């Protein structure tokens, strides 16, 4: 994760992904 | 060998001077260059010496930085100098020695299975606080707060905050790098790519230095940069639409599942002083002008015990110097001198 | 039907006055004597009249102190006169005070009824409050010796606390005794248990630490069913004191052996949603060592009350805050550097 | 009366804790 991160961060996806894996 | 350069002292001035050492051996290779341990055959004093591979045109953020630094919670810059692969320069920054750190007296507790004694975690972390103090009044930000930058004198309890190779000085208005701070201590905002950050992300590596502290372990262990939001939202749980605003102004995210935070009292082993926790609960905030500033840290309730005229380590021994404020220091808030300083020390 | 009275002013002419009231109600009895509700005819406003059995030709402690006391968060005394029965020499005396609608303890009885915890914020305001008005007395050397939830009274639309009874009070002179067997059981100090008789107002301290605890739990923290059972609820928290911590309490007691117990965790004591903070207040409040214990100026000063000195907060009715900083200088007199905290930036 | 009694013969701890015990 800092492409990932990278990605998460421009596309506003980070904190449902973050929620995800969670479980 | 013997070896003699010519250096400048680090405060100074600032006329350059012949300085001789000895006994040169390495004690730590990185990507950001290599540190030598050495003694000073002037003095027997030994002392660090920080090699770092300089562009000959460009100046060194960290010696401008560590130039202006004096306190005795920060490790001292006793003089550095330039050498001389042909045509390429290094820049030597000769520091004090201090042979321990929290980091590796935190290791021997946590390996005995045990937590560090409160007096301990209060003597550290105060002076941690005071050491950010200093610095955030120049607003410089130190950007790598962690246990392996805090060195430690095993026998006076002195802490000495180190390695300034991520410090910078903060403008406003001009933007700073968001993949900067170890991760385990890296403060939310930049995880949310923050560029526009401020000094309270210390604070926030600070309350993850505390936490440590009463776990025996890091309170946020990330496997990577998503997983330490993971990590992060497991305790504090997600953020307010509010708190993203505050952290990333430029972030946005319309959609995501909403989850409470877990209870501080349940985060940590039943007999933690309840007063550790509301401190930490005042610096692992979301909302980076929520964090407690250091001065205000410093003023804490948890670490009355510091001001009390009968303290002593457990070693017997009286503690370091902690009431020796000056005015660059107190500058966020001058008036709370009068609290940081008991009557006993005036 | 109008009662008219000679009475003398609370503060503090000393002049003698004609009085009248109407609407006299009798709100509680008890074996000290009767309260009273009135209306002042000369104004409108209501009052609560304290009838006492009183023998002349000793003084009545309880107005000596009253008459030296203003503040905004005690019940002020406003007039006092002598009555007399009928019977020969029955002699009462009646302490005339501002009437105040609701108490700490009816307001934490709604919610514990109504199955919910207190919100956080009326704790922070009532607890303040009460510190504040124990800061103010312990500057006189006055000690209340009797603070509990149904002696801070309330008024429900502003959130003003004002502390009432000072029927078991007593200015505390260092080198005199003092009775053991005073306060209301739930709220005493360790060291009173103990049979001290050279206490401090710290004592008032334990008691507020009591409250606090009580309106965290929504119920008393210590439930003794007798003098010895509370001591016993009290080591089922604190477990045994030390040895120094006996000396601290009571420097004429010994107890050369007994079973040790360990203090359960403060943070198990409480529920897991309870603010860190108010925790973190309480375990320097409830100490065995009296000395330990914070000063109500410390107390306001805590960490736990920083959300009452943010220039945003409302009541969840959607009133302001009553008037939280408008200390004078009597009131700081025992530790002037804690202004810094005590008075927000927005208030100077 | 109790309470007195266990303060002035220095038993109130001992008793104490063994009505916690019961
Ligand atoms: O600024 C620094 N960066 C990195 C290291 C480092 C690098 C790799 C390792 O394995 C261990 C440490 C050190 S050690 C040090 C020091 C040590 C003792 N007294 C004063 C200063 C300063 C720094
Ligand atoms: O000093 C006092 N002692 C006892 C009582 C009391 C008596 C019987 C009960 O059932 C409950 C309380 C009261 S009520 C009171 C008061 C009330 C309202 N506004 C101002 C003062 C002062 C006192």
């Amino acid at each position: 994760p800092h492409r990932l991160l990278q990605q998460l961060v421009l596309s506003g996806n980070l904190i449902k992904e973050a929620v995800r894996r969670l479980h | 060998k013997v070896t003699t350069v010519v250096a400048t002292p680090g405060q100074g001035p600032d006329r350059p001077q012949e300085v001789s050492y000895t006994d040169t051996k390495v004690i730590g290779n990185g990507s950001f260059g290599v540190v030598y341990q050495a003694k000073l055959c002037d003095s027997g004093e030994l002392v660090a010496i920080k090699k770092v591979l300089q562009d000959k045109r460009f100046k060194n953020r960290e010696l401008q930085i560590m130039r202006k630094l004096d306190h005795c919670n920060i490790v001292r810059l006793r003089y550095f100098f330039y050498s001389s692969k042909k045509d390429e320069v290094y820049l030597n920054l000769v520091l004090d020695y201090v042979p321990e750190t929290v980091y590796r007296v935190a290791r021997h507790y946590s390996r005995a299975k045990q937590t560090l004694p409160v007096i301990y975690v209060k003597l550290y972390m105060y002076q941690l606080f005071r050491s950010l103090a200093y610095i955030h009044s120049f607003g410089i930000c130190h950007r790598d707060i962690k246990p392996q930058n805090l060195l430690l004198d095993p026998d006076t309890a002195v802490l000495k905050l180190c390695d300034f190779g991520s410090a910078k000085q903060l403008v406003r208005g001009e933007p700073n790098v968001s993949y900067i701070c170890s991760r385990y201590y890296r403060a939310p905002e930049l995880i949310f790519g923050a560029t526009d950050y401020t000094s309270s992300i210390d604070v926030w590596s600070a309350g993850c230095v505390l936490a440590e502290l009463l776990l025996g372990q890091p309170i946020f262990p990330g496997d990577s940069g998503v997983d330490q939001l993971v990590e992060i939202i497991k305790v504090l749980g997600t953020p307010t639409r509010e708190q993203i605003r505050e952290m990333n102004p430029n972030y946005t995210e319309f959609k995501f599942p909403q989850i409470k935070a877990h209870p501080w009292t349940k985060v940590f082993r039943p007999r933690t002083p309840p007063e550790a926790i509301a401190l930490c609960s005042r610096l692992l905030e979301y909302t980076p002008t929520a964090r407690l500033t250091p001065l205000e840290a410093c003023a804490h309730s948890f670490f009355d015990e510091l001001r009390d005229p009968n303290v002593k380590l457990p070693n017997g021994r009286d503690t370091p110097a902690l009431f020796n404020f000056t005015t660059q220091e107190l500058s966020s808030n001058p008036p709370l001198a009068t609290i940081l300083i008991p009557p006993h020390a005036r």
